[PDB]
C-alpha cells in the first residue's frame, strides 16, 4: 500500500482518473484503490531508474453511498507515462490491464482529467462547432439531419434518391448507417456519387449548403483513407467513421487527413453501450467522448434525451458540455469528477438520434440548444407525405422552436403547446402531428 | 398527400420555412438578440442571394457565404428599434438586396445570427 | 434521302422515338408495369429535363440523373387509371414539369421504367 | 415478431451469433430475442428492397437454466450485410447498436459463426503458427 | 484408380468442373474419369503431407449417350488448392495439364461450380447490370451499340465522326473493334480524344448519356493501364478489354482500375472460338464467361442467335442466366451441368452481335430481354442514309419491339409484323426496312 | 472473292499465316480461303480510306492431300494492322474472329511469319540461351532441372527442403509447379523465401550456380510484379510464369520486369493443349512459341520427344529452332511453313519434360544437344536413395552421354549401352537403373 497515497498533491501534468472500483468482499477500499492505481508497475531492474516517478498513486477514495459498497478511487498518472497526442497509448495505460484484477468485482471509469499540458498534443477536431457553422454558414439553430432507411437494403441509387427527397425539404445532412461500408448490395464508391449528385442537386434547389456524412469506415486504414479521398474529390463537406469498431489509432488518422482538406467529420459510437451501459463495470461514455475530442471528429452522437429522462438527463448535460465547452468545472452532479480545461481545443457538436419526431422538438431544443445536430430517421422518413414532407416537417417545428424560445417563451412547459400553433399553419407538419398523436394526445 | 415544389422554395436558413415575420416578429429577434449580447448588424446582397461555387470546388468551399455589410456592428446599441430604422433605410437604397439581420457574439469571438430581414419582390 | 435533325431530336429515353403515347398506349405501359409486380412512381422536372455536368465531371458522374418525386411510389396498386390520375394533377401544378413514369422492382431492389409521360409545350 | 424465428433454416452463409439476453421484467424471451434480431432494419422505402433479405433472424431461445433467468437467443446474420475481409464491419454491424435497448438489462454475445465463404475475405494471420515454426526453426516445445 | 471415387460425398467448397471426356480405345470411362482426376498429384514426399487432401476426384462418370460414346466425369477438386480471387489460377489447375494425355482421344470442359467460399474471393463486374443502368440512367429496353466500321481502316477523326453520327442517332454505345488498339494509322490517344468529343456532343444533343467502348487493351500491363487512366481523364464512362488474347492476370487489373475509378468494362471475347467451338475439345464459352464475370467485366459478347437456332438457343440462354444471374439451378437441358450460386457477384450484360439489322430486332429482344446490349454494325452503319439514320432505324424497331411486348403482344409470332407497322410510321426505319427486304419478304 | 489473290506478291512487311482449313461441304477452296483472309474488313465509311491497304490476302491455297481434304491458305496481313510490339494485338487481329466462321467446320493456325520489320518492335526473351550461358557460367550440357512434387501438398519449409537436396545433388535448376502461386497451404513469398536459402545452401555446398524457377503467376499484373520485384531483393537468378493462363499482356510486362532487373523467366506453357493439340482445329503449339519468344522468356517447356516419336519428332525439331535458331528456313516437312529470319532476337532454351528418367538421357541429349533443360520430376525425386541421390544419378548419366557423344560415339545406337558402361562404376546411378529396369531389360 505504497500506491495508496492520502498525503499525494497532484501535479497539474497529471492524468487523473476516477474509478468507481467494487472490491472483492474483504479487500480493504484503502488497498482497493492501492490495486488500481500498482497496475502502472512491480520490481528488480526496478533500481535502475526510480519507480516513484512511474506510478499510478491512488491519492483519495470515496464511498458510493448508497449506490452499493463502492468507491470511487482517484488515482494519479504521471504524463511522462503517455506519448503525447495519442488516445490508443491514454487508453493502454488506463483501460489496458486494471479491469480483470482478482480483487476487484467490477470495476468502472468514470472521468479522466487529461492535463492541459496533455490536450496540448492532440490535434483535436479537424473543425469543431464554430469553423463548422462558418463553413456552413448556418446560425441561429440547431442542425437537422436525416438518416437514410434501411440502412443495409437499398441500391446506391435508391440510397442517393432518399438522401436528396430529405435534403431537399430543408433539413441540412443525411447519414450513411453506421453499417454501411461497401457491401454486396451498395457498394462505396457509387454510394459516395449518387449521394454527392442528390446533395448538389438539394442545394442548388433550396440555396442553402447541404451535406452527406459519407461512412469512410473500413477494413484497413489505407481503404478508409482511399473513401475520405474520393469525398475531397467530390468537393463534398463531411465525411463519417465509426470510432469504436474502426479504432483510434485509424480514427486519428481520419481525422488529421480531414483538417489537412477541410471535410467535417462525423463520428457515430456504434459498439460504445458494450463498454459503458453497466454502472458497475466499463468505461463511462464521458470518458469515451474525451477521448473523440482529443483524437477528432467535429459532431459525436450523444444519444437521445427525451425518452431517457431527468437526473440522468443531467449527466448528458455533463459530457455536452465536457464536449462542447473549454473548460468545463467539476461539477459532480453532472457527473464531472474533476475541473476540465481544454485549453481552446475545439468543440464537439452533440448529433441528439433515436425515438425522436416533433413534439421532441421544444424539449430537445431547450436540452441541447443551439450546439446541435438533430438526427431524424423515421421522424423525417416515416412521413406520411415522405421524405421532402417530413424534412419540411421537422424543420418548420424546429423553427418554431427557435422563434418561440427567442420571444421568450418557454419550451420546458409550453413546448407541446409550441407545437400546437406551428401544426395549424404548415400542411405538411400537420400530418406529421397527426402520426405525432396517433400517440401524442 | 402533398408535393413540395422544387421550383421557387429558395430558402435563407433561419426562420425561413416559417411565414414572414412582421415587424413585430422580427422586432422581438433583433430584441433577442441584443438581450443576449450579441451586436447586430445587417448584411445586404444585390447580385444572386445564394452560395454557389465558381471560384473553386474543395472540400467546404463555396461563394457567396459573404454578403456586403450594411454599416457596421451597432455596437452597444440597447433599442432593438434602432435597428429597424437600418433594415428599412437599406431597403429604399436596395429594394433590390436580400437583407439579412446577422450578430456577432464577441465573447465567443463568433457570428450567431443570421435571418432573412427582407426578401426582394417575389423571394 | 434524310437528314436527322441536329436541333430538337432532345430525346427522354425509353419510349421517345415512338411517336407520343396516346393515354390508351400510357395506360398499356402503366398496366405492364402493374402487371409484372412493379410499383409506379411519377418524377416531373421543370428546370432543364436533360442530364450535364457542373458539379464533378468524374467517370460516370453527370448532374441531372435525378428528378423530384411526385409523391410517392404506388405500392400495391392494382388499377392503372388510378396513376393516370397522378399524371394529370401534377401536370395541373407542373405545365412546366417533364414527367415520366418509372417504376420499382422491390425483388430485385431496382428502379426497371422511365417513360416520358408528358413533354412540356413544344418538346 | 417478425424477426422471432422459429422455423428459420440457417444458410451457410450466414453469420450466426449466439447472445445470451437478459431481458427487462416483462419482456417475453420470444420478444427478448426477436428485439436482439430487429436491431438490424424499420420501415417506407423498405418497399424498394425486400427487407427479408437483410434481417437478423432470432431462430432459436434456449434457457440458461439456473445461471439466472437469461436466453440464449441465437441471431442469424445474411451474408450481404458484410463487407467482405472487415471485422471493423463485422463488429458493427452486430456489436454496433443492440447492447443498449431499453428492453434489455444486459446483453452479452457469447459466439459467433463465422461462414467459410466470408472467412475467405480475410488474409489472416500474416503467418500463423507451423510458418512461424518453420521460420523460427523451433520445433518440441512451447517457446518461451 | 484412386482418384475415381463413386463414395465421394461432395464438399460446399470444392470445384467441381465436368469434363466430357473421349478416351482412346481401351481406356475403361472409369479409368478415363479417374486420370482427369489424378492430373492433381503424384509420389515420394507424399508422405510429408496427405496427398488425400489436395487430389481431384472423378467421383461420377455419366455415358454421353449419342453424341458417341464420351463420357461426362465430374472431378471435386479441393478449394486449397486455388489462390483466393485467382482465376489465372483456377484456369491453371484446372485447364492446365489434362487435356494433352495420351490415355484422352479429345476432353472437353464444359462446366464449373465455382463454391460461394470461392466467389467471396473475386471482386468481379466493377460494376454490373444494375449500377450500371443506375448510373447510366437508362430502362426499359435493351441498350444500343454501333460498332465502327472498317475497323483498321480509317483515321483518328474519321472513327470520332462515325461515332458520333451514330451515337446522335439513338444507339446509346460505340465500340472499338477488338483490333483497334494503337496501330500506324490511329493511334490510341488521339481514338480517345476523337471519340471523347464525338460523344459528349452526340450527348448534348440527345440528352442521353453517351458512351463509347473505348479498347485499353495493349501489349503490356503497363500500357492498358495507361490508356485506361487517359478515359478516367476525360470522364468517359466505358473502357474495352478483350480478355483472351490481353489475359487474365490483366483482365482482372483493368477490372479492379474500373471499380476504382468508376469505368465500365465492355469485354470482348475475340480468340474464343479458338477453345470453345469444338464440341469434343475445348472448354465451352459457359466456363469462360464464369471466368469473366469472376474477373471481371460489366458487359459481355454472348454472339447472335437468330443465326444459330433452337436447341442451340437453349444453351445460350444457359449461360446468359450464368452471367446476369445470382442463381443458377442445375439444368442440363441449357447446359448447367451444376447450381451456381454467385452469393451476389454483380451480373455482367450480354452483348448480342453479328448478323442483326432489324427482323432480329423483335427476336432479340425476346432470347434477351432487357437486360441486353444489341449491337450492331452494318445493322447501322450500312444504313441507305448513312449513321444517324441507321440508329434511328435500329432505335425506333427497339422500341416498336417494346412497346409490342408490353402491350402484351407476342414478339415471337407478331414479330416481322410489329417490325411492318414501324416500318410504316417512320421514314428512317422504313429504309432499312426496304434493304432488309432485299433478303427479306 | 476479293480476299482471295493468286496473283499476290508477298511484302517483306507482311505477317503471312498458313491456316489449315477445313471447309463446310460445298464451301469451294478458294472461297474458304478467302473467307479466312477477308475477317480483316467489310464496307460504306470504306470510301473514306482504302480497303485495298488493310485486308488480309489469301494469296496461295494448296491441298492437304490425304490427311482429309482440308487446305493450306495462305493469308498475307499488312504491317500497318498491327500495334508494334504486341502479341496481344497479332493474336487478335489474327486468331481473334476466324475460326468460329459458319462456312468453316475447322480451321488450324500452323505457322506465322512475322516479318524483321514487326520483330523489331519486340524486345524478346530478356537473356535468351547465350546471357544465359554466360550469366550462370555453365557450358558443354543441357542443364539439369528437378520439379519438386508434390506439386500442391506440402508446406514452404518441406518444398524448401525438396529443392535443397535435389540442388546439392548437381542438378542446377528446381521448379515451382504450375500451380503453386499463393495458396493456403504454401503462400508465396515464404516459398520465396525458403527456396532462395535451399538455394544457397546447394550452391555454396557444390559451387556451382543453383537458381529456383520461382512462378511469380498471379491473378493481378500488380502482384505478378510483387513477386518478381521479391525475387530481386534475395538476388535470386531465375523466376518463371506460365504465359497463357496468366496471359501475353503481363507476360511481356513480367519479360521487361525481367529485362531491366536480370532476372531470367522459365515460361511454363500450361493450358496450351486446349489450343494445340488437335490436328484440325486450333493454334498450333509453333505459333505459340514465335509468341513467347516474341513476348518473352529464357526457357519454354516444349514437352517430351522420347515417348511421342519419330516424324512428330521431326515438328519438334522444328519448333526448337524456330526458338533457337536467328534464321529459321523454310523446311514443310519439319513443320516450318515459312522461313523466318529472327534478326538477332535471342532465342529461348527448350525444356523438354515429362516421362524422363535415365535410358532417356543419350536421345535426349541427341534430339536438343546442348541447349536445352532436360526437367525430371520422378527422374530424380523417385530415386530410392531420395532427392540428391537422384540429382547425382540424372547429372552423371548426362556426362556419360556428353563424354559418349564428345568422343564420337553415337549416341542414338550406344545410347542405353552408354547408360550401361555408367551404371557400373556409380553406386547412385545403379540403383536408379535398377528401378529404370523394373520397366527397362
Amino acid at each position: 500500500l505504497t500506491y495508496y497515497t492520502p498525503e499525494y498533491q497532484t501535479k497539474d501534468t497529471d492524468i487523473l482518473a476516477a474509478f468507481r472500483v467494487t472490491p472483492q468482499p474483504g479487500v480493504p477500499p484503502e488497498e482497493a484503490g492501492a490495486a488500481v492505481a500498482a497496475e502502472s508497475s512491480t520490481v528488480w531492474t526496478d533500481g535502475l531508474t526510480s519507480l516513484d516517478r512511474y506510478k499510478g498513486r491512488c491519492y483519495r477514495i470515496e464511498r458510493v453511498v448508497g449506490e452499493k459498497d463502492q468507491y470511487i478511487a482517484y488515482v494519479a498518472y504521471p504524463l511522462d507515462l503517455f506519448e503525447e497526442g495519442s488516445v490508443t497509448n491514454m487508453f493502454t495505460s488506463i483501460v489496458g490491464n486494471v479491469f480483470g484484477f482478482k480483487a476487484l468485482r467490477a470495476l468502472r471509469l468514470e472521468d479522466l482529467r487529461i492535463p492541459p499540458a496533455y490536450v496540448k498534443t492532440f490535434q483535436g477536431p479537424p473543425h469543431g462547432i464554430q469553423v463548422e457553422r462558418d463553413k456552413l454558414n448556418k446560425y441561429g439553430r440547431p442542425l437537422l439531419g436525416c438518416t437514410i432507411k434501411p440502412k443495409l437494403g437499398l441500391s446506391a441509387k435508391n440510397y442517393g434518391r432518399a438522401v436528396y427527397e430529405c435534403l431537399r425539404g430543408g433539413l441540412d445532412f443525411t447519414k450513411d448507417d453506421e453499417n454501411v461500408n461497401s457491401q454486396p448490395f451498395m457498394r462505396w464508391r457509387d454510394r459516395f456519387l449518387f449521394c454527392a449528385e442528390a446533395l448538389y442537386k438539394a442545394e442548388a434547389e433550396t440555396g442553402e449548403i447541404k451535406g452527406h456524412y459519407l461512412n469512410a469506415t473500413a477494413g484497413t486504414c489505407e481503404e478508409m483513407i482511399k473513401r475520405a479521398v474520393f469525398a475531397r474529390e467530390l468537393g463534398v463537406p463531411i465525411v463519417m467513421h465509426d470510432y469504436l469498431t474502426g479504432g483510434f489509432t485509424a480514427n486519428t488518422s481520419l481525422a488529421h487527413y480531414c483538417r489537412d482538406n477541410g471535410l467535417l467529420l462525423h463520428i457515430h459510437r456504434a459498439m460504445h453501450a458494450v463498454i459503458d451501459r453497466q454502472k458497475n463495470h466499463g468505461i463511462h461514455f464521458r470518458v469515451l467522448a474525451k477521448a473523440l475530442r482529443m483524437s477528432g471528429g467535429d459532431h459525436i452522437h450523444s444519444g437521445t434525451v427525451v425518452g431517457k429522462l431527468e437526473g440522468e438527463r443531467d449527466i448528458t448535460l455533463g459530457f455536452v458540455d465536457l464536449l462542447r465547452d473549454d473548460f468545463v468545472e467539476q461539477d459532480r452532479s453532472r457527473g464531472i469528477y474533476f475541473t476540465q480545461d481544454w485549453v481552446s481545443l475545439p468543440g464537439v457538436l452533440p448529433v441528439a438520434s433515436g425515438g425522436i419526431h416533433v413534439w421532441h422538438m421544444p424539449a430537445l431544443t431547450e436540452i441541447f440548444g443551439d450546439d446541435s445536430v438533430l438526427q431524424f430517421g423515421g421522424g423525417t422518413l416515416g412521413h406520411p407525405w415522405g421524405n421532402a414532407p417530413g424534412a419540411v416537417a421537422n424543420r418548420v417545428a424546429l423553427e418554431a422552436c427557435v422563434k418561440a424560445r427567442n420571444e421568450g417563451r418557454d419550451l420546458a412547459q409550453e413546448g407541446n403547446e409550441i407545437i400546437r400553433e406551428a401544426c395549424k399553419w404548415s400542411p405538411e407538419l400537420a400530418a406529421a402531428c397527426e402520426v405525432w398523436k396517433e400517440i401524442v394526445f | 398527400m402533398q408535393v413540395w415544389p422544387p421550383i421557387n422554395k429558395k430558402k435563407y436558413e433561419t426562420l425561413s420555412y416559417l411565414p414572414d415575420l412582421s415587424q413585430e416578429q422580427l422586432l422581438s429577434e433583433v430584441e433577442y438578440l441584443l438581450k443576449n449580447g450579441w451586436v447586430p448588424c445587417l448584411e445586404f446582397e444585390t447580385e444572386h442571394g445564394f452560395v454557389y461555387r465558381e471560384n473553386n470546388k474543395s472540400p467546404g468551399y463555396y461563394d457567396g457565404r459573404y454578403w456586403t455589410m450594411w454599416k457596421l456592428p451597432m455596437f452597444g446599441c440597447t433599442d432593438a428599434t434602432q435597428v429597424l430604422a437600418e433594415v428599412e433605410e437599406a431597403k429604399k437604397a436596395y429594394p433590390q438586396a436580400w437583407i439579412r439581420i446577422i450578430g456577432f457574439d464577441n465573447v465567443r469571438q463568433v457570428q450567431c445570427i443570421s435571418f432573412i430581414a427582407y426578401k426582394p419582390e417575389g423571394y
